């Protein structure tokens, strides 16, 4: 409802800067905000904006666009917003593109969300019957276009070249840079790309005033950030939380601690290209300097929290399979560098890897870390260098043990039935493929592990259920 | 929902592809809305509507081999879905699968799909005609 | 032109914009490998073999692509580069086939020097490659999956600068390589026998047919009496893979080599040149006077002869029903060869070379045929000529020189200069101008249209009352473009278009031997191929005009009366149809 939105302080942040106040001077307080880019880059975003304005064009036309892509599986960040409140994302491009004059523009989103697609186009209609998108901006000589952009969510597409090659119409084609997107992007004239969450604030900092925004947080990094939690967790939803938040009170107190009374472990964050935060680092901040010396990343925002119940193999695999599909291939690399890990530790779950080989990884680990073109290549060991520097001796239990003790690493386990509560009934006998299972009445069947596939189906076949993962 | 070849060839892209800009562009939209209405994209008929563009071909095929957003060609008449995610892995259908190679025919990936979690994953697994 | 600083290892440096790393290093005797880049053409930086490191960087860059800055001091022997193109190095080695004793070129891969140039010690990565097939249906090139690295080259260079753009990338992950439209062979889509397809591409997984056991066969048999013919642009090239300094003649020395060799007969492709420039001068005069279609349009190449067929069959009436110099020489030798010296035409064969790659396709044409017999029943190329001497492994450099035989092995310069770019149009006016006027003139002024090379044009007064207008066409981009002028109708005025399908004349054909990027960055070979030719053709120290030879108006009023007589129209002209198109 546009007339709700304007009842909750809506559209007033365009009054004000298109009468009163200098393009130069909106650039000037983002820096006196210290906000920095939240898409992962990592630099400061208003930074970027003194680039854009003040480079060359040909043509004296430049252009702003928006990231409303969601990277990693489960992270329902940026479609919350999307569904929620579009109207101040519509906005912040306006102000946008005041700062640097833009009279074009487009939004790209994914094809596969109906809840949002239908949303917008409604939002985008009922803004330029009041004359907010289009011409004469507030009785101003200020015009400004949007177009939607129909795509459909490829995750190779979330690269900022990437977005450009995907509005161009070729494949997703990361190009190295420089020159830069923003200042050689779309038609070799610069654009400006920024997340919905970065114009999430756009009309507070403008409105509220900068100096609230850096009242929060600490010196490095100034202001307040959003996640979506997600994995073995009590209770499920969206949180709110600021700069200043460490790891032992998120996951008790607010996270509604471990379900089903199991113990923590170890917390992975900020998706295949993060990492899995232990038990070790609980009382430690989230930032973007701590982190990264801790082996991870923010990501998308997410949070995957684990059990016992889980190896720590067949998590190291669950990531890297999704990335294997979704390189683009063009590097060496991404393309083949990739799958070369994958034949090690699948050996290994099966039980045929062979000694010497911890140190293995290593040299892999550090070369696509160091010659990979997109960001997908750098950041798919991420899982990988993490999980040895601190997990590093279970590996021998698969390796020199050759015992899995989660019991879900599947081609390496046994089965040992319990005397004392299985009667013997033998229906995991008959349901037995392998014929591996023997035993008379009244007494429970022994069981040849030579013969099984380890499959699995007779455990379920007991009623009584004394089958365990020896 | 699928009206076969001709009258949609020539109704659909009749209509929307004579516009301006959208250099590919548009025409992935258009390549959704064949699958919208077709359920697979044609081999002879993209260089109808390539030649109606006047671009070749190797660009928009490309285009078809480099996003999996789609689907192509094989549909022998019906299609047989196993649910196999990770809560289905748990229950597992191999044995099933194990039945109807010797009775139905081969093995998966073949017609005589593979399908992502769907919803209800209580009643695991799930067979879609 | 704007200036700009920075420091390599140390000293200084000013450049224009544009400038990257890479080019001025090497402008500075600092030398970087690279298979990703070729000059204008491709510039992705794919391969990552040009990492060079930059201080202040979070991770290293690649010196193709990326461009400089103002006062950047920047480094190229770190540990870190080091070890980094090892790891690469080592990954991109483990696709490829090892079995290198039957790679194709073997020694000129350069993939090799980077091995042993980089100390690659072990392989320790072993694993399985992608899905194998093999497409030996196609009559020219033969691709294999097996050796290509993807480096995006074949495709970038057949997409642009030949304007074909029939390849592509197909699958994700390893799934990923280069195919055709809809994985059919290359026989039926519309490729053209560039050969450019298989000069650049790095690995040698495009091969051409290796036809040499059936060669074998003929000169086996000792009832086949065997007629080898020399194009006259080989001569050229052979030294390229003998090693020797720019453009030397080895021309008396292979003719010697060819006879040790044991065949038959030796002959050139001069005379029929001669004959076939006299004769579409001929037709000159005949549609000139008629009032004719114009422009008309001389059939030199195969190649896009048949990419016009395959394209654009509304533009046929515009040809020459004359045929090409080697058939020419094939129908003369197989009718008046056979009835003066009363050997049975199917008891004889004929093997001929030259560098163009289309000209196997046409071999596989029925229509070019006399009395329902193929004008030529074989023929082999410039590497595979190469690849049979040394089988034989003579030792080249120490042979005497001969000369050809009587007498259809006469030479003129009008004809040294028929295999550079234009020559064919050169000679005609030549000719022309001396029937028609008695004109004598030896060279003519070139203006190039601004801003697109490749694209020739002049306007000769062949006589007071009539000038003709020069256009020579040379490249796929400009054969494409004056097509397009020419079917709104533009260039109605002028009489002579020039198609070339290989971009630098024959010259720079499929055939001759594979050079490498890096000298291709000091000289451009073509510049020393027309110089060799040019120093030919100023040397011949009897004739420069063509019309003016005996032997050709001897067999004139011997046996063909005289051009464009009703049985020349039987055996020297014939019709051409459009093809097929499945693109
Ligand atoms: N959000 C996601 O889904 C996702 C997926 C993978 C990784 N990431 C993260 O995003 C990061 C981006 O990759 P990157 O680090 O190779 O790229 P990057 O350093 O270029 O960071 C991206 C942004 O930084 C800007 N930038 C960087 N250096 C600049 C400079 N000197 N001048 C001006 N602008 C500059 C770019 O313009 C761009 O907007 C990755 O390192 C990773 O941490 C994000
Ligand atoms: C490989 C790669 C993938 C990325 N994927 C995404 C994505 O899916 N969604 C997103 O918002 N940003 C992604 N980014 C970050 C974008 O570069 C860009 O920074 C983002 O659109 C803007 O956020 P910013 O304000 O941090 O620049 C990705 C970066 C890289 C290198
Ligand atoms: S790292 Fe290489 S293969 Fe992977 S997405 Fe980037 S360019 Fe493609
Ligand atoms: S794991 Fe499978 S094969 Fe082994 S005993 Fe149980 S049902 Fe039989
Ligand atoms: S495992 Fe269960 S079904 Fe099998 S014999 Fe024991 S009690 Fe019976
Ligand atoms: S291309 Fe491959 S097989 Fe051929 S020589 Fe080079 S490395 Fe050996
Ligand atoms: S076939 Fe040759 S030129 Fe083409 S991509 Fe492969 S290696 Fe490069
Ligand atoms: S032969 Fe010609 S058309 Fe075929 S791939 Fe090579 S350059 Fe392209
Ligand atoms: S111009 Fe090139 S393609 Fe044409 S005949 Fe000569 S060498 Fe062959
Ligand atoms: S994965 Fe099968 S219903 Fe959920
Ligand atoms: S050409 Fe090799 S890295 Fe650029
Ligand atoms: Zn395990």
């Amino acid at each position: 409802n546009i007339d709700e939105y304007i009842g909750f302080d809506g559209y007033l942040a365009l009054e004000k800067v298109l009468l009163t106040m200098s393009p130069v001077d909106v650039i000037n307080e983002v820096k006196a905000s210290g906000l920095r880019g939240r898409g992962g880059g990592g630099f400061p975003t208003g930074l970027k904006w003194q680039f854009a304005h003040d480079a060359v064009s040909e043509d004296g036309i430049k252009y702003v666009a928006c990231n409303a892509d969601e990277g990693d599986p489960g992270a329902f960040m940026d479609r919350s917003v999307l569904e929620g409140d579009p109207h101040a994302v519509i906005e912040a491009m306006a102000i946008a593109g005041y700062a640097v004059g833009a009279s074009k523009g487009y939004v790209y989103v994914r094809a596969e969300y109906p809840i949002a697609v239908n949303r917008l186009q409604i939002a985008i209609d009922q803004a330029k019957e009041y004359g907010i998108l289009g011409e004469n901006i507030f009785e101003t000589d200020f015009s400004f276009d949007l177009e939607i952009r129909l795509g459909a969510g490829a995750f190779v597409c979330g690269e900022e070249t990437a977005l450009m090659n995907s509005i161009e119409g070729k494949r997703g084609e990361p190009r190295p840079r420089p020159p830069f997107p923003a200042n050689k992007g779309l038609f070799g004239k610069p654009t400006v790309l920024n997340n919905v969450e970065t114009y999430a604030n756009i009309p507070k900092i403008i409105l509220n005033g900068a100096e609230w925004f850096a009242s929060v947080g600490t010196e490095k990094s100034k202001g307040t950030k959003v996640f979506a939690l997600g994995g073995k967790i009590n209770n499920t939803g969206l949180l709110e939380i600021p700069m200043g938040t460490t790891l032992r009170e998120i996951i008790y107190e607010i996270g509604g601690g471990i379900p089903n009374g199991k113990a923590f472990k170890a917390a992975q964050t900020g998706g295949p290209s993060g990492g899995c935060l232990p038990e070790s680092l609980l009382d430690t901040e989230i930032d973007y300097d701590n982190l990264i010396a801790a082996g991870s990343m923010m990501g998308s925002g997410g949070l995957i929290v684990m059990d016992e119940d889980n190896c720590m193999v067949d998590v190291a695999r669950f990531f890297l399979d999704f990335t294997q599909d979704e390189s683009c291939g063009k590097c060496p690399p991404c393309r083949i560098g990739t799958k070369r890990m994958l034949e090690i530790l699948e050996r290994i779950c099966d039980g045929k890897g062979v000694e010497g080989d911890i140190e293995r990884l290593e040299e892999l680990a550090v070369g696509i870390k160091s010659s990979a073109l997109c960001g997908l290549g750098q950041t798919a060991p991420n899982p990988v260098l993490s999980t040895i520097r601190f997990f590093r001796d279970e590996y021998e239990a698969h390796i020199r043990d050759k015992k899995c003790p989660a019991g879900v690493c599947k081609h390496l386990l046994d089965f040992k039935i319990n005397a004392d509560t299985c009667k013997g009934c033998g229906i995991c006998a008959k349901k037995c493929p392998a014929d591996a299972i023997s035993g008379e009445k009244k007494k429970p069947y022994n069981i040849d592990t030579s013969k099984c596939i380890k499959c699995g189906a007779c455990i379920e076949a007991c009623p009584f259920g004394s089958i365990s993962k020896a | 929902m699928a009206e076969l070849i001709p009258v949609e060839n020539l109704d659909v892209v009749k209509a929307i592809v004579a516009e301006h800009r959208e250099v590919p562009g548009c025409l992935m939209q258009i390549l959704q809305e064949t699958q919208l209405k077709y359920g697979y994209l044609p081999l002879e008929l993209q260089g109808t509507i390539a030649d109606e563009l006047g671009i070749p071909l190797t660009e928009v095929y490309g285009v078809a081999t480099f996003y999996s957003q789609f689907t192509l060609k094989p549909k022998g008449k019906y299609k047989i879905g196993i649910c196999l995610g990770t809560a289905c892995y748990v229950r597992g259908s191999q044995a099933i699968i194990d039945k109807v190679n010797s009775v139905l025919g081969t093995q998966v990936g073949d017609t005589t799909d593979a399908t992502r979690c769907v919803g209800a994953c209580g009643l695991a697994p799930v067979m879609m005609i | 032109m704007k200036e700009i600083t920075f420091k390599i290892n140390g000293q200084e440096m000013i450049v224009p914009e544009g400038t990257t790393i890479l080019e001025a290093a090497r402008m500075n005797n600092i030398d970087i490998p690279t298979l990703c880049y070729l000059k204008d053409i491709n510039e992705i930086g794919a391969c990552r073999m040009c990492l060079v490191e930059i201080a202040g960087a979070r991770a290293l860059q690649a010196a193709c692509v990326y461009p400089v800055a103002n006062g950047i001091e920047v480094l190229t022997n770190s540990p870190k580069v080091r070890e980094a193109r090892r790891v690469n190095l080592e990954l991109i080695l483990s696709n490829h086939n090892r079995e290198c004793t039957t790679c194709i070129r073997s020694e000129n891969c350069e993939l090799q020097t980077l091995a042993t140039d980089l100390g690659v010690s072990d392989i320790p990565f072993e694993g399985e490659k992608s899905g194998k097939l093999i497409d030996d249906l196609s009559t020219s090139v033969v691709r294999d999956e097996s050796k290509c690295i993807l480096c995006k080259r074949c495709v970038s260079v057949c997409r642009d600068v030949q304007s074909v753009a029939v390849l592509g990338t197909v699958g994700r992950g390893f799934t990923s390589q280069v195919q055709p439209v809809f994985n059919k062979s290359l026989a039926d889509v519309g490729c053209i026998n560039c050969g450019q397809c298989i000069i650049n591409c790095p690995v040698g997984a495009l091969k051409e047919k290796s036809d040499i056991q059936r060669v074998w066969d003929a000169i086996a048999d000792p009832s086949k009496t065997v007629i080898v013919q020399t194009a006259p642009a080989v001569r050229a090239a052979l030294g390229e893979e003998f090693g020797y300094p720019m453009g030397t003649s080895v021309t008396g020395k292979m003719a010697a080599a060819l006879r040790r060799l044991g065949f038959d007969k030796v002959f050139d492709t001069d005379f029929g040149a001669d004959v076939c420039i006299m004769e579409e001068g001929t037709e000159l005069i005949g549609r000139v006077t008629n009032g004719g279609v114009l422009p008309m349009i001389t059939s030199c190449s195969p190649g896009w002869i048949k990419f016009i067929e395959t394209y654009y069959p509304e533009a046929i009436p515009h040809l020459s029903s004359c045929k090409s110099p080697q058939n020419i020489t094939g129908a003369l030798l197989k009718n008046h060869y056979a009835q003066t010296n009363n050997i049975d035409p199917k008891d004889m064969v004929v093997v001929s070379i030259m560098p163009c790659t289309a000209k196997k396709y046409e071999v596989q044409r029925e229509e070019l045929c006399t009395d329902g017999n193929a004008d030529v029943d074989i023929s082999i190329t410039t590497r595979e000529l190469a690849r049979m001497i040394k089988e034989a492994r003579i030792l080249f450099n120490k042979l005497p020189d001969e000369d050809f035989d009587d007498y259809y092995g006469e030479s003129t310069g009008a004809a040294v200069i028929f295999g550079a770019t234009g020559g064919v149009m050169e000679a005609a006016v030549r000719t022309v101008a001396d029937v028609l006027n008695k004109k004598d003139i030896q060279e003519i002024d070139y203006q190039i249209v601004r801003g697109v090379d490749g694209i020739k044009k002049a306007s000769v007064e062949v006589t007071p009352d009539l000038t003709v207008n020069l256009v020579v066409a040379h490249g796929g981009a400009n054969i494409r473009e004056v097509m397009e002028q020419l079917k709104a109708g533009e260039l109605a005025d002028t009489h002579f278009i020039e198609l070339m399908a290989c971009p630098g004349g024959c010259v720079n054909g499929g055939g001759q031997p594979i050079v490498s990027a890096k000298d291709k960055m000091d000289i451009d070979i073509r510049t020393e191929r027309a110089k060799a030719l040019y120093d030919e053709d100023a040397n011949v120290l009897t004739y420069r005009k063509s019309h003016q030879n005996p032997s050709v108006i001897r067999l004139y009023e011997e046996y063909l009366e005289e051009p464009n007589s009703p049985k020349a129209h039987h055996i020297l002209h014939t019709k051409y149809s459009a093809k097929p198109k499945l693109v």
